[PDB]
């Protein structure tokens, strides 16, 4: 049964990845075909840029503002900055905004989504001047709603670009993220690429390639059928028409009789999906964000994301009937995402309980081969040799995403720490206990048996491969070869500041 | 550290069947390679059969297809079933167990435990 | 932040071409609007040309065809090439910059340009 299980797991994990690669290539081909027909100096869409932030890094916030102002798009209405502030510690961002754009920081005493008159004209009069609002701290959804209302009060605005306060945009990011809206009339949202620039630590270095894979391959596969499940927070274009009709249900959201304060962009893309509309993904709109370098902060972030995913997967599954064919792909992806977690958990439990050295070695070898193939494709697509670091993302997944998923599932059905990391510590202790039990139960040496020789040689080779990859990473870190070209210049400017 | 107890032997005449067994008392019998030797007339302990901890079976060339070895870790017993016996297949049988060893598994000195032997006779 | 210096002021007897150069010190964003204005003796500042640090090069006024506006972001300078100069086309040429800081709206009003250069010819 071990051979059947391992072969089934390998075919299940691969194959789908190959199909996703093919679909992403087709989506990129279609995007290139659309772009090649674009006229030069095309600015037919009038957009408004909305930025929402809460106590951001003043250096990175200034970099984001300057990257927005240094864009080469010829049709920009104005910049709408919303700060979840109104307090003394939050004027440090208003000062940055005044340094970059102007002294138009309006400070209303009310949150627009909690007032009787939610029209944007209640807190702003002139629609031509770039605006900054210092709103009382409620959340990201409230700041986004205020930005939506300030953008929709201009009758000439057709679309909106949503970026984070730590997102550094390329010069053509806005154009490349708003162009696909004008190709198909049924397209209402576009998702750009998000790239990790602080690839200096090992965790961030692995998360950068996880981001690359998850955006490019997966979102391209989704965009071939125009059913992208989540629009990236750091960069996303929305139609004002869909915004004006999904902003209220998305802001007055209650799940199991309580307010929802996570998955702000996942729920927005969901609301777009459940109305039968289409979302695409463009690899040519690129914005740079960063990743957590600490494991525990990453675990909290992944717990939040897993909570959002658990909340939204049922609505995504239930809204698949109004897409017809190519909505079958959405349901298949949802079922695959559901089944993958249980497949990994069951495989780990079965292999651990039945302490067979052949099964363990075969499983680790198959997993290593699969991630080697995936990293080879990633290196081919990115034209970068550092994409082979992705072979070590299995450790990050096993030790961070499974605890986060289990914690989110348990939450959705001293105590503050026990509600965040108790399950993670239990999982780590269980993995250590399983390893110790296997080592103790398989404590013998027999070089006259070719099966024992095979198992020992395989496990030793896997350990040597992991050590070689780690040594290569350390060498690259010492010489700063792992540094993203944006990271080097960011460090250089921050030194002179 | 396993104590080996023999159980077998009988008045086999010709071409009969006799399943010999060896019971091992210990703690980690699953992590043990068990072999069978015979001290035939002429004091030379030769290899008869063997089974490793991963159920890999080794047989001598003379008795390649005649004998079948099996193990039961639940019962902690190794069994050797004999088919189509020969007059040369008369001897006292010993079961040997080892835990750590190299490529040498046929030599008598490659096993660290030796319980006892049972007499098996063939007539004509 | 930005200092604009003009060069290329010569004498043309209404029968030759001329080139004017504007060099800018300080960071210029791609959303900024750079313009050439004209001020004749006993005359106000009249618009001549404008464009962005990216492209578009519109609003050539009534001198369309004669004058060409070409930028160079690598050298942080731009130029205006003048062809078929006329006796009426003698004045002082000004280099002006407008920031998208307050608003992104495009205007030809000289009051909307917060950075100016020196004279020329
Ligand atoms: O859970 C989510 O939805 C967030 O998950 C991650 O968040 P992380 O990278 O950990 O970064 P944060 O510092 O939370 O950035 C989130 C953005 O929303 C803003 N924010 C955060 C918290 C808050 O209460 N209000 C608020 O406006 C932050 O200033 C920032 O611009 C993603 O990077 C965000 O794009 C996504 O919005
Ligand atoms: C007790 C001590 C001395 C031993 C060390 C702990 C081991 C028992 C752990 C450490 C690494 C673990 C492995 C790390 C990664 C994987 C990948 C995982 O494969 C996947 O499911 C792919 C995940 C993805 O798609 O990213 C299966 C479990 C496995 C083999 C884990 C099995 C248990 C291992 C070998
Ligand atoms: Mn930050
Ligand atoms: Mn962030």
């Amino acid at each position: 049964s071990a051979v059947w299980g391992i072969s089934v797991y390998g075919v299940f994990v691969l194959g789908f990845y190959i199909a996703q690669i093919v679909f992403s290539e087709f989506n990129r081909m279609r995007l290139s075909d659309w772009i090649s027909l674009r006229p030069d100096n095309w600015n037919a869409t009038r957009v408004a840029v909305i930025i929402a932030g809460y106590r951001e890094d003043p250096f990175m916030f200034k970099k984001c503002l300057e990257s927005v102002r240094d864009s080469e798009y010829g049709n920009v209405a104005r910049l709408i900055c919303v700060i979840d502030g109104d307090e003394e510690e939050d004027l440090k961002m208003a000062e940055i905004y005044k340094q970059v754009y102007n002294d138009n920081v309006k400070k209303p005493g009310v949150v627009l989504c909690e007032s009787e008159n939610k029209n944007g004209s209640t807190i702003d009069s002139d629609v031509s001047k770039n605006i900054c609002i210092l709103q009382p701290h409620r959340g990201k959804r409230e700041s986004l709603y205020t930005g939506f209302q300030l953008a929709s009060m201009d009758p000439s605005v057709h679309a909106v670009v949503l970026i984070d306060s730590d997102t550094v945009l390329e010069k053509n990011a806005i154009l490349e993220v708003v162009y696909p809206l004008s190709c198909d009339p049924n397209i209402k949202a576009v998702a750009g690429e998000c790239k990790i620039w602080n690839t200096d630590t090992i965790l961030s270095m692995l998360v950068s390639w996880r981001y690359f894979s998850a955006f490019n391959v997966e979102r391209g596969a989704q965009s071939l059928w125009k059913t992208v499940q989540c629009v990236g927070g750091p960069l996303g274009a929305y139609t004002i028409d869909i915004i004006n009709e999904i902003k209220d249900p998305w802001i007055t959201q209650t799940f199991l009789g309580n307010k929802c304060t996570y998955g702000d962009n996942r729920r927005l893309t969901n609301e777009v999906l459940m109305r039968g509309k289409k979302i695409v993904y463009t690899p040519f709109a690129v914005g740079w964000s960063d990743s957590p370098t600490n494991v525990m902060r990453y675990i909290v972030q992944q717990t939040r994301w897993s909570k959002s995913w658990c909340r939204e997967i049922w609505y995504t599954l239930g809204s698949a009937w109004k897409h017809g064919f190519s909505g079958i792909y959405l349901a298949f992806e949802c079922m695959y995402q559901i089944m993958y977690f249980f497949l990994v958990m069951y495989l780990f439990s079965y292999i651990a309980i039945k302490a067979d050295i052949r099964a363990q070695t075969a499983t680790v070898l198959v997993s290593t081969l699969v991630t080697i193939i995936k990293s080879s494709y990633l290196a081919l697509r990115a034209k970068n040799l550092k994409a082979f670091y992705f072979v070590l993302y299995t450790y990050v997944y096993f030790f961070c995403m499974i605890p986060a998923r289990i914690t989110a599932m348990f939450t959705m059905f001293v105590w503050l720490w026990a509600k965040q990391f108790l399950i993670t510590y239990m999982w780590w202790a269980g993995v250590l206990a399983a390893g110790v039990y296997s080592i103790v139960d398989n404590w013998y040496f027999d070089w006259a048996d070719i099966q024992y020789r095979f198992a020992l040689v395989g496990i030793c080779s896997y350990l040597v491969f992991v050590s070689i990859v780690l040594v290569i990473y350390l060498i690259g870190k010492i010489t700063t070869w792992n540094y993203t070209p944006l990271q080097k210049e960011l460090i250089e400017e921050r030194y002179l500041h | 550290q396993v104590q080996l107890v023999e159980s077998g032997g009988g008045l086999v005449q010709a071409g009969g069947s006799l399943k010999v067994s060896c019971a091992a008392s210990g703690r980690a019998f699953k992590t043990y390679r068990m072999a069978w030797f015979r001290q035939a007339p002429g004091k030379e302990r030769e290899f008869v059969s063997g089974i490793s901890a991963l159920e890999t079976t080794y047989y001598a060339d003379s008795v390649k297809g005649r004998f079948t070895i099996s193990r039961d870790n639940t019962k902690n017993t190794v069994s050797l079933q004999m088919d189509s016996l020969k007059p040369e297949d008369t001897a006292v049988y010993y079961c040997a167990a080892r835990r750590y060893g190299g490529t040498d598994y046929t030599t008598t000195g490659s096993y660290d435990y030796w319980g006892q032997g049972t007499q098996v006779t063939v007539s004509s | 932040q930005v200092q604009l210096v003009e060069s290329g002021g010569g004498l043309v007897q209404a029968g030759g071409s001329l080139r004017l150069a504007c060099a800018a010190s300080g960071r210029i964003f791609s959303s900024d609007t750079l313009a050439w204005f004209r001020r004749a003796p006993g005359k106000e500042r009249e618009f001549v040309a404008a464009s962005r640090w990216s492209g578009g090069g519109t609003d050539y006024d009534s001198v369309k065809g004669r004058f060409t506006f070409s930028r160079d972001n690598t050298f942080n300078t731009m130029c205006l090439e003048m062809n078929s100069l006329k006796p009426e086309d003698t004045a002082v040429y000004y280099c002006a910059l407008r920031t998208a800081r307050d608003s992104y709206y495009y205007t030809r009003n000289p009051t909307g340009y917060d950075y100016w250069g020196q004279g020329t010819q």
